[PDB]
RNA sequence: CGCUGAAAGCAUCUAAGCGGGAAGCCCGCCCCAAGAUGAGGCCUCCCACGGCAGCCGGUAAGGACCCGGGAAGACCA
RNA sequence: CGAUGUCGGCUCGUCGCAUCCUGGGGCUGAAGAAGGUCCCAAGGGUUGGGCUGUUCGCCCAUUAAAGCGGCACGCGAGCUG
RNA sequence: AAGUCUGGGCUAAGUGGUAAAGGAUGUGGCGCCGCGAAGACAGCCAGCUGGUCGAGUGGCGCCGCGCCGAAAAUGAUCGGGGCUUAAGCCCAGCGCCGAAGCUGCGGGUCUGGG
């Protein structure tokens, strides 16, 4: 159920 | 099947038996029978009723003409009763006695457009820990792209009252046919003022 | 090893009409019509009456031997009429009439009236024995039934509401 | 009632008999009374 | 020489009977009156095909166990608004659906195929208001 | 779970036929609803206009506009 | 991969039925009461707390019961983080 | 668009129109023994025999087609309607429909021969 990220969580330009 | 029209008039409690029992006061009568429909004529059952006296100089020919094939003075308000045929040209309070159990149907308060919260009491959000602009908000409404749409009657924020109520099976607690006036045990729809129907109960 | 071929013995006097489709019986305890299959052929000889089947293939076996049969209660009901006999076995428990009506006390916090149907007629000889009277033979056996549904045989005790003739097969008490 | 997928005799008393589409196995012994399912 | 094509004529007001008729059989049958693939000068895009009176639609007839085996079904919209109705109870309450369903099924879909539906009319019972059009008897 | 009952002289709730049997199913209760274009029904009102299934024009019964408001309401209604 | 935002919670449901409860059954090594086991049934219901980010799990106090799953491990242009 | 075509047969589950071990007096067709007008199986009256009944009966196997076994998540459905001596399945036919394939007619271009 805690699978890893696959996208970072995104930052500002 | 038996009923009356009428306006609703206010609330108090009335003591009876060491009891105090709140009351809603509904005037009914009196309700002349404008029309009899018949299985013949309209393939149903019924009866049209007038209720309350109107200024003449108010009402328009064709109403004109309905009132005088039955030799009824001009009428504010026309309603039916279904399946009951009185065998007078008019109906009163008396139809009523005290005890027996009533279904009143009125016209609710309007609440306009009423939130998510207000209407179907939901939850809303969380006032603190973070929640951000969604206080008084629905929350989800749906699942992704199965089905990628929203049912049909997802309750959701909308207008709310000012609509057709029937509450059930109310004790008639007294009648005062002197002065055309019911007295029934508990609520009503509707505000003071507002025009309801008293039927004889449904329920066993 | 055959039903529908054995011939139906009529006694005097019943008579027995046919139709298509179906038999109407007359007889010295009343009328009774039975509906037949009208790929069967009735027959009405003297003094009896034969059912007659049209192949030998399976639907018209089954057909014949019921035919025959359904004929045979018929002419049996007019004529000597049917019944059933329950027993009631416990010791609170008896029935009684009252006018064409059946009561039976039989163990629940209240009694239980039983109507009898068109046709049927009941009887209280014993506070412990009841008749079931009438001249159909399906109706008197489902009457019957219907009675001893109210309370059927206990499995532990012999108490409850019995057929005549059928057994007391019991189970133990730990 | 026992509902199988195999519904046998059980004892010499036992009876298959099919009402309905379905396979019954009734008999005297009510533990022996089977439905097919 | 350019294929002929009609100029209106006046359609052909029919009747039938019902009564013990196979509910699909007849309604193929139903459905070619009402597209006059009957006629000879018939014409894909206009309708010219016939009025269809029925009568005795309660009395239609179905073989092996679709009177309660059959199954007829409304989508509402909303959840769990699927209402499933056999053959028996749509007889019992509203007989004449069971053959004009049949034949709208067997109908084009579209703007004509819609047309063509609403030139069948169906009665449950043996009488029919239509009179006036003096319907013309078929045995089909 | 039965009644009656053959095929299969017995038996069998079934093959003809008939009963009993769920908070479930259909109806019943409350609400919406004839755009139900399959556009339903009943009561009442107006009426046969002037100019060359159309057109322009003044009207009838009635409607709207405007206004005082409203436990109706975002505007609209 | 010229982007299909990823656990848990909150909110809002909706569906399945291999049914936790309530309803109807058959068998019981079913005396009664209470259970067991299978069948029919998805209408409704299915609590509040302690711990941990937890889902899960243990635990406290209750309950008719404290069901299991699907919906992008339902739901971040709804919130949280 | 063209057969509610013709002839023989099976299936009663809507099987056809989603699946296995395995289970079954489902139905039809083959075969094999056993018992029996010296009276058999069933029913009923005694002790595997006996008595009245007067016909068949009882088991084994092969083949066709069906039955159960068969629970999953938005609304169902064989594509749909609808189909039961068929509008299903097996065997045998005759006829039609059907493509930008083939033919008829006209044309273009290239290549080869006149
Ligand atoms: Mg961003
Ligand atoms: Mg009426
Ligand atoms: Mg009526
Ligand atoms: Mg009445
Ligand atoms: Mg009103
Ligand atoms: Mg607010
Ligand atoms: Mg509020
Ligand atoms: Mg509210
Ligand atoms: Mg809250
Ligand atoms: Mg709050
Ligand atoms: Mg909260
Ligand atoms: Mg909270
Ligand atoms: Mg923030
Ligand atoms: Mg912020
Ligand atoms: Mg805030
Ligand atoms: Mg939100
Ligand atoms: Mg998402
Ligand atoms: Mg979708
Ligand atoms: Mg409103
Ligand atoms: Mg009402
Ligand atoms: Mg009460
Ligand atoms: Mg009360
Ligand atoms: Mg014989
Ligand atoms: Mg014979
Ligand atoms: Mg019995
Ligand atoms: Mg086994
Ligand atoms: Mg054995
Ligand atoms: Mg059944
Ligand atoms: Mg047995
Ligand atoms: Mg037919
Ligand atoms: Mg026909
Ligand atoms: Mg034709
Ligand atoms: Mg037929
Ligand atoms: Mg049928
Ligand atoms: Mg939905
Ligand atoms: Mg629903
Ligand atoms: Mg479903
Ligand atoms: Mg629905
Ligand atoms: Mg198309
Ligand atoms: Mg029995
Ligand atoms: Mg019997
Ligand atoms: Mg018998
Ligand atoms: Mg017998
Ligand atoms: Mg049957
Ligand atoms: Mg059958
Ligand atoms: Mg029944
Ligand atoms: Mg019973
Ligand atoms: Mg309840
Ligand atoms: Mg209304
Ligand atoms: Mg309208
Ligand atoms: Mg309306
Ligand atoms: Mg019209
Ligand atoms: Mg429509
Ligand atoms: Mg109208
Ligand atoms: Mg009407
Ligand atoms: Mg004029
Ligand atoms: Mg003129
Ligand atoms: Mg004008
Ligand atoms: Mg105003
Ligand atoms: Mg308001
Ligand atoms: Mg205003
Ligand atoms: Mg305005
Ligand atoms: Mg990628
Ligand atoms: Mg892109
Ligand atoms: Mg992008
Ligand atoms: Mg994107
Ligand atoms: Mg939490
Ligand atoms: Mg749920
Ligand atoms: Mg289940
Ligand atoms: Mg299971
Ligand atoms: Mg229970
Ligand atoms: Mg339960
Ligand atoms: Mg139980
Ligand atoms: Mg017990
Ligand atoms: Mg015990
Ligand atoms: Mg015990
Ligand atoms: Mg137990
Ligand atoms: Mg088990
Ligand atoms: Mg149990
Ligand atoms: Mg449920
Ligand atoms: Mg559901
Ligand atoms: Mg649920
Ligand atoms: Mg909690
Ligand atoms: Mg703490
Ligand atoms: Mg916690
Ligand atoms: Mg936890
Ligand atoms: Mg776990
Ligand atoms: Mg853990
Ligand atoms: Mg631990
Ligand atoms: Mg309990
Ligand atoms: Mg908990
Ligand atoms: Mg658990
Ligand atoms: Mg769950
Ligand atoms: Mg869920
Ligand atoms: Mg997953
Ligand atoms: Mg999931
Ligand atoms: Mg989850
Ligand atoms: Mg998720
Ligand atoms: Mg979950
Ligand atoms: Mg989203
Ligand atoms: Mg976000
Ligand atoms: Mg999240
Ligand atoms: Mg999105
Ligand atoms: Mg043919
Ligand atoms: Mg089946
Ligand atoms: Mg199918
Ligand atoms: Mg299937
Ligand atoms: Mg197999
Ligand atoms: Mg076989
Ligand atoms: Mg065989
Ligand atoms: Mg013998
Ligand atoms: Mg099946
Ligand atoms: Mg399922
Ligand atoms: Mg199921
Ligand atoms: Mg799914
Ligand atoms: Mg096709
Ligand atoms: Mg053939
Ligand atoms: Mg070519
Ligand atoms: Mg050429
Ligand atoms: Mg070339
Ligand atoms: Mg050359
Ligand atoms: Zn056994």
């Amino acid at each position: 159920v805690d699978k890893p990220p696959y996208l970072p969580r995104p930052r500002p330009p | 099947m038996k009923g009356i029209l009428g306006v609703k008039v206010g609330m108090t409690r009335i003591f009876r038996d060491d009891r105090a029992v709140p009351v809603t006061v509904i005037l009914a009568g009196p309700c002349p029978v404008v029309q009899r429909r018949t299985p013949e004529k309209d393939g149903y059952t019924a009866v049209q009723l007038g209720f309350l006296p109107q200024n003449p100089k108010r009402v328009n020919r064709p109403l004109k003409g309905h009132f005088a094939k039955a030799g009824v003075e001009p009428v504010r308000i026309l309603r039916e009763i279904r399946d009951f045929n009185p065998e007078g040209d008019t109906v009163t309070v008396e139809i009523f006695k005290p005890g027996e159990r009533v279904d009143v149907t009125g016209t609710s308060k309007g609440r306009g457009f009423a939130g998510v919260m207000k209407r179907w009491n939901f939850a809303g959000g969380p006032d603190s820990h973070g929640a951000h602009k969604i206080h008084r908000h629905p929350g989800s409404i749906g699942n992704r792209k199965t089905p990628g749409r929203v049912y049909k009657g997802k309750k959701m924020a909308g207008h709310y009252g000012a609509e057709r109520v029937t509450v059930m099976n109310l004790e008639v607690v007294d009648v005062i046919p002197e002065e055309n006036l019911l007295l029934v045990k508990g609520a009503v729809p509707g505000p003071n003022g507002g025009l309801v129907i008293v039927r004889e109960t449904k329920k066993a | 090893s055959r039903i529908g071929r054995l011939p139906i013995p009529v006694p005097k006097g019943v008579s027995v009409e046919v139709a298509p489709g179906r038999v109407k019986v007359k007889g010295p305890k009343g009328e009774l019509e039975v509906p037949v299959s009208p790929e069967m052929r009735v027959v009405v000889e003297e003094g009896v009456v034969r059912v007659e089947r049209p192949s030998d293939e399976r639907r018209h076996k089954s057909l014949h031997g019921l035919t025959r049969t359904l004929i045979a209660n018929a002419v049996k009901g007019v004529s000597e009429g049917y019944s059933k006999e329950l027993l009631i076995k416990g010791i609170g428990y008896r029935a009684r009439l009252v006018g064409r009506a059946l009561e039976l006390t039989v163990g629940f916090s209240h009694p239980v009236v039983v109507e009898p149907p068109e046709g049927i007629t009941f009887e209280v000889p014993e506070p412990t024995r009841v008749r079931v009277s009438g001249i159909d033979k399906q109706k008197v056996g489902q009457v019957a039934a219907n009675i001893r549904a109210i309370r059927k045989p206990s499995a532990y005790h012999e108490k409850g509401i019995y057929y005549a003739g059928e057994p007391v097969r019991l189970k133990p008490g730990k | 009632m026992k509902v199988r997928a195999s519904v046998k005799r059980i004892c010499d008393k036992c009876k298959v008999i099919r009402r309905h589409g379905r396979v019954y196995v009734i008999c005297e012994n009510p533990k022996h009374k089977q439905r097919q399912g | 020489m350019k294929t002929y094509v009609p100029k209106q004529v006046e359609p052909r007001w029919v009747l039938i009977d019902a009564e013990g008729k196979t509910l699909g059989r007849l309604a193929t049958k139903i459905a070619t009156l009402l597209r006059g693939k009957h006629r000879p000068d018939w014409t894909p895009n206009v309708a010219m095909g016939d009025f269809v009176v029925v009568v005795n639609a309660d009395k239609i007839r179905v073989t092996g166990k679709k009177l309660e085996q059959k199954i007829y079904t409304r989508y509402s919209g909303y959840p769990g608004g699927l209402k499933k109705i056999p053959l028996e109870k749509m007889l019992a309450t509203h007989p004449e659906r069971v053959l004009e369903h049949a034949v709208k099924g067997m109908l084009p879909k579209g703007p004509l195929g819609r047309r063509l539906f609403k030139r069948l009319k169906v009665y449950a019972g043996p009488d029919h208001p239509h009179q006036a059009q003096r319907p013309e008897k078929l045995e089909v």
